[PDB]
């Protein structure tokens, strides 16, 4: 549908220029302490949390290769042990899981 | 005259800064490395006793600037806006720091001293007002206190809900005027020679002059105004978002002269308060104070 | 084509108090047998180089090749200074306006130890107090003063391509005692960055 | 084409005298194509006009537009240059004088129809201009109150002057 | 009371079961916002099946139909259930992960399972009681 005449520059002008169709502020920005980069209050931040997935798919990696096989999900529970961390009395009667690094800080 | 007094204080408060002005020659570089959790191990040439941390700020951002309310230089609390003196390790203290409680004296301290302002000049010329002392007290005590000794004519007058109110005014009126703090090291003598006129003064001045094996005493002006600090200030008025003058207590030896204690309540823009909290801690506020 | 070679043939060694300094002479002397061998091999091609009267016109090319630059002189400045050189003069110059000019040198100009299909390299003395001021784009100053002469001693290099018989001497390198103080600091401020690393990685 | 947006960059002012205030920076950064509409553009140009350097890379961290995040790209690159080449000492003592966008040159194809139709096909590219002023953004406006206009009014009538009188 | 998802009810459950699978499978799922928070329930009403007792007949029909690799069900009566005995609930961790940048910007969020190995998330902290205001308002409390 085309209006019976063109539509001028000035007219347009307006219709796009008008503060309903401009882009808005946002003043919820925030900073992450964790990683020093900013982030929204209501959102956590990325750079951080980045390293955590990092780390699962390694952690993942491993207990991959160690169960060998598809379907061999144990019925018994799991652990994670890093380098200078040996298995204990307390992690018998759990699936352990070795990690040849050694543990992280932020990790406890 | 106040004006007068005032105005001779601003002289010497411009003069001393000329004289450590021109007792610096040239520039000399230093290298203050940031030690601060965020962005650790920059390292910034800077101009000797010309930089400030706030310079520091501007260079790296201005989130630095809008969040730094002090700085660790070393491990000592430095105001944002003195100069640097040697290469360093730089951290900015927060409000939000995990431990703020150097954080907190400077603002309790800083809050006494806009406090003090207000006195001075909320009573006409006609009255003598003698500024005594800023006692320290904790931060759980729920208010700041500031020591002023009225003179014979007042002391029948005790301040109304208005009169009260009159100097809140005033106080917003200071922080809305954002008046930076100006921090100036100072020798007894010269110091001594400004706050001749109030005896109450010099003998602080002579007290933190006995504490260390110099004359040097730490001066803060706000404006026209200045002030002894027994520690660092915060770098500006306008920090302060709430204000309240809670309540006003004469001491009982008041033979020589009515010294008040006022008490009062601050909190900064960083961290704002409930309108119900903020009434019930002004109602908390407004209980004698005693020093501990 | 070249017509000079990048490096000095071999570099003298200024002794320590040089600045301080007859003497200075007669170790050229005491030195003329590692380079008055070479002193011969320039006058063999023009027979009228000699260590006490090239200073006169050596520093008369470094004094003009600086005034150049106040006017951007790239054509007169290429003939003054080898084609080494010339790069390094302007290179970081680009976009800045300078004012530079030359105070009376503290002490006389003198040849200090020459080397040499031939290249001739003759090293030159030189102590003289100069005043340089260089502004930004926006003509903001960012290094020296306007009019503070400042005393600098420096060891130059000119060269000359001795085969060419229209070979002349044309600044080539400088030579910088040890001694010598550093260069005076920029006015403005400079930021040591840190350390940049991943996500995963730690500080270190 | 014209890149006299660059050259506004290569502009060189004559020496200050050293009684002369220093004089502002002004840095001149352009992307001159981007395979984006530029009324797109505009609008985060708009927005972002009269910004400080901070404020705006915060604000376009969060942006969800793609415009969004090549402004970002190009406003660090200016950001960049401007300590780099413009003598900027602070980082954050930046704002953003003049943001907008330009047309530019564009691709023509037909976009075929799927029972004998056809169409014009036009792969649009467009121009960035933005000019950054080292130190904090200028004060916003501040409304005129009540007295203002009354007196102004007053003033008016006052001025004005009779017509066609001796 | 449902969020309208799949091209039918069973898709909706189905792609739940898948949802469900993969969490049990490896205790930690990053999924768009929505589907995090419609699956939270069941993850959580799972838990109290396992804490009904391995035993149960009933758990084993809707274990058996929710959890299509079997080898996680002995793990749901002997890892999940025994891990989660002590707690009465809040079995499940959900938290908003920023938007991805896949051009389509879907709200993200990543669910797991607590007492899990793997790594803490990054958990928002509420302010010390050390801040000013906290100060102030301890004094508050230590006055009344
Ligand atoms: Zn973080």
């Amino acid at each position: 549908a085309a209006p019976k005449n063109r539509r001028t520059i000035e007219v347009n002008r307006c219709r796009r220029r008008n503060p309903q169709k401009l882009i808005k502020i946002k003043n919820n920005i925030d900073i992450c302490p964790e990683c020093g980069h900013l982030k929204q209050k209501h959102v956590l931040c990325g750079y951080c949390y980045e390293k955590v997935r990092q780390e699962t798919t390694k952690i993942r990696q491993q207990i991959g290769a160690q169960e060998g096989g598809p379907f061999r999900a144990p019925s018994v529970e799991t652990m994670v042990l890093y380098t200078g961390e040996k298995p204990s009395e307390k992690d018998q009667g759990k699936r352990i899981v070795e990690r040849n690094i050694k543990r992280p800080s932020w990790f406890t | 005259s106040p004006t007068e007094l005032t105005e001779m204080r601003n002289d010497l408060f411009n003069r001393e800064k000329s004289r450590q002005l021109s007792l610096t020659p040239r520039t000399e570089k230093i290298e203050v490395k940031h030690v601060g959790k965020t962005d650790p191990g920059t390292v910034f040439v800077m101009n000797k006793n010309i930089s400030t941390p706030y310079s520091c700020a501007m260079h790296l951002s201005e989130w630095y600037c809008s969040k730094s309310i002090l700085a660790l230089v070393d491990g000592q609390p430095w105001d944002m806006y003195k100069p640097l003196t040697k290469s360093c390790e730089i951290k900015f203290l927060t409000f939000k720091d995990p431990d703020p409680k150097e954080v907190n004296k400077a603002y309790w301290r800083s809050c006494a001293m806009m406090l003090g302002c207000v006195i001075e000049r909320a009573f006409k010329d006609d009255y003598v007002v003698s500024l005594v002392r800023a006692p320290e007290v904790p931060v759980i005590a729920g208010a700041f206190c500031y020591d002023v000794t009225l003179d014979k004519r007042l002391d029948e007058w005790m301040p109304t809900k208005e009169n009260l109110r009159s100097f809140t005014k005033d106080a917003h009126a200071l922080i809305y005027r954002d008046l930076p703090f100006e921090t100036l090291d100072v020798d007894a003598r010269v110091a001594l020679e400004i706050f001749q006129h109030n005896k109450y003064k010099v003998d602080f001045i002579e007290e933190k002059a006995s504490q260390n094996p110099e004359r040097i005493v730490k001066l803060h002006r706000i404006g026209d105004f200045i002030d002894v600090s027994e520690g660092p200030l915060i770098p500006r008025t306008s920090v302060c978002f709430q204000y309240e003058v809670s309540a006003v207590h004469n001491l009982n030896p008041s033979q020589p002269n009515l010294i008040r204690r006022f008490q009062g309540l601050s909190l900064p823009t960083h961290l704002r308060a409930q309108f119900t909290i903020w009434d019930k801690l002004v109602e908390r506020s407004r209980k004698m104070v005693t020093e501990d | 084509h070249l017509a000079c070679t990048a490096g000095i043939f071999d570099p003298y060694v200024p002794p320590e108090g040089d600045a301080r300094m007859l003497t200075q002479r007669t170790e050229r002397l005491r030195k003329n047998a590692a380079s008055q061998l070479a002193i011969r091999k320039i006058r063999e091609f023009d027979a009228n180089f000699k260590t006490k009267d090239f200073p006169e016109k050596a520093k008369d090319i470094f004094i003009e090749a600086h005034l150049c630059l106040n006017n951007s002189d790239h054509d007169r400045l290429h003939t003054l200074v080898t084609e080494h050189c010339f790069p390094d003069m302007v290179w970081d110059l680009k976009y800045k306006t300078v004012r530079w000019g030359f105070v009376e040198s503290l002490e006389p100009a003198q040849v200090v130890h020459v080397r040499c299909n031939m290249y001739g390299q003759v090293t030159v003395r030189l102590h003289t107090r100069q005043t340089l001021a260089i502004y930004d784009r926006f003509g903001r100053l960012m290094y020296g003063q306007e009019d503070v002469p400042k005393d600098v001693l420096e060891y130059v290099v000119f060269e000359r391509h001795l085969m060419n018989p229209y070979g002349s001497w044309r600044m080539h390198a400088k030579i910088v005692p040890a001694w010598a103080p550093p260069k005076q600091p920029i006015l403005k401020t400079l930021m040591i960055p840190g350390p940049q690393l991943k996500p995963w990685e730690e500080y270190e | 084409i014209s890149r006299k947006w660059e050259k506004k960059n290569k502009i060189v002012y004559p020496p200050q005298l050293p009684g002369e205030p220093r004089r502002p920076a002004e840095i001149y950064h352009c992307r001159r194509q981007i395979k984006y509409s530029k009324d797109k553009m505009w609008y985060l140009a708009k927005m972002i006009r009269g910004m400080s350097i901070d404020q705006a890379l915060a604000q376009l961290e969060f942006n969800d537009k793609k415009g969004a995040q090549i402004i970002k790209e190009v406003l660090l690159e200016a950001q960049d240059m401007a300590v780099r080449d413009h003598n900027v000492e602070f980082r954050s003592n930046l704002h953003i004088a003049e943001s907008t966008s330009g047309r530019g040159q564009c691709l023509k194809r037909i976009r075929y129809h799927g029972r004998g139709r056809f169409g014009i096909m036009e792969k649009v590219y467009c121009h960035y201009f933005v000019k950054l002023v080292e130190g904090p953004p200028p004060p916003p406006e501040v409304p005129k109150t009540a007295v203002d206009h009354a007196k102004d009014y007053i003033q008016q009538l006052r001025s004005r002057t009779i017509i066609h009188t001796l | 009371v449902y969020r309208r998802l799949g091209l039918g009810p069973e898709s909706r459950i189905h792609l739940l079961r898948n949802l469900l699978t993969g969490l049990v499978r490896h205790e930690r799922i990053e999924a768009t916002w929505a589907r995090a928070d419609e699956m939270r329930g069941y993850a959580e009403k799972l838990i109290d099946y396992g804490k009904l007792g391995d035993t149960n007949e009933r758990a084993m029909r809707m274990a058996d139909f929710w959890l299509t690799e079997k080898d996680l069900i002995p793990k749901l009566f002997k890892v999940l259930a025994p891990r989660f005995q002590g707690q009465n609930g809040n079995y499940t961790r959900m938290l908003q992960i920023p938007n991805r940048k896949e051009q389509d910007r879907a709200k993200m969020a990543v669910i797991e399972y607590k007492g899990n190995y793997l790594p803490p998330l990054p958990l928002p902290h509420r302010d010390s009681n050390l801040t000013l205001l906290n100060q102030l308002l301890l004094g508050l409390q230590q006055d009344l």
